[PDB]
């Protein structure tokens, strides 16, 4: 029990705050997943 | 009894789900260039 | 058998001891519950430290190729 808190206060201080960490996790998908259309798009219409 | 077996694949979903979107997203930007050689 | 009482009375105090330990046991258990959930929820979000600092380093990696690409596409279309 107690080894496995300190295991997870651990893991916890190493990371950054946990709303901020979360957030920027979820918007790392976002944030490539556009540019991945905008590069698709582009490729498509220098091909047209 | 049966909630370590749910946690393990709710881990096992949430990871196959996203390796899964990323993984199709990304095939399904290849189809428009693709999609000539089927009957051309 | 006073001696013998006391000997009693000495167990279970011991006893006690051993409930009181395990209570405040049981109360962090509490702690290490929400714990244990945070920590399962980060490591399904993304060892675990490592893990997601490399998500993120290969995220800013990719979006600084995504960026260069986008510009050699245009650059690339203008020309066309």
């Amino acid at each position: 029990s107690a080894e496995k808190k300190k295991r997870i206060t651990k893991g916890s201080w190493n990371v950054g705050y946990n709303k901020a960490m979360a957030q920027n996790v979820a918007a790392e998908k976002v944030e490539m997943y556009g540019q991945a259309f905008k590069r698709i798009q582009d490729a498509t219409g220098i091909e047209d | 009894k049966a909630y370590l077996r749910w946690r393990g694949l709710d881990v096992q979903i949430t990871d196959a789900a996203n390796e899964s979107k990323d993984n199709v997203k990304y095939l399904a930007t290849l189809e428009k260039s693709m999609e000539p050689m089927y009957q051309g | 058998q006073l001696e013998r009482e006391r000997q009693e009375r000495e167990l279970q105090a011991k006893l006690k001891m051993e409930q009181d330990s395990y209570e405040m046991r049981v109360a962090a258990l509490a702690p290490k519950v929400e714990a244990m959930e945070h920590s399962w929820n980060r490591i399904r979000t993304i060892a675990d430290t490592p893990e997601e600092v490399l998500a993120y380093w290969e995220g800013l990696k990719a979006k600084e190729e995504q960026m260069r690409s986008l510009v050699s596409l245009a650059e690339q279309r203008e020309s066309s």
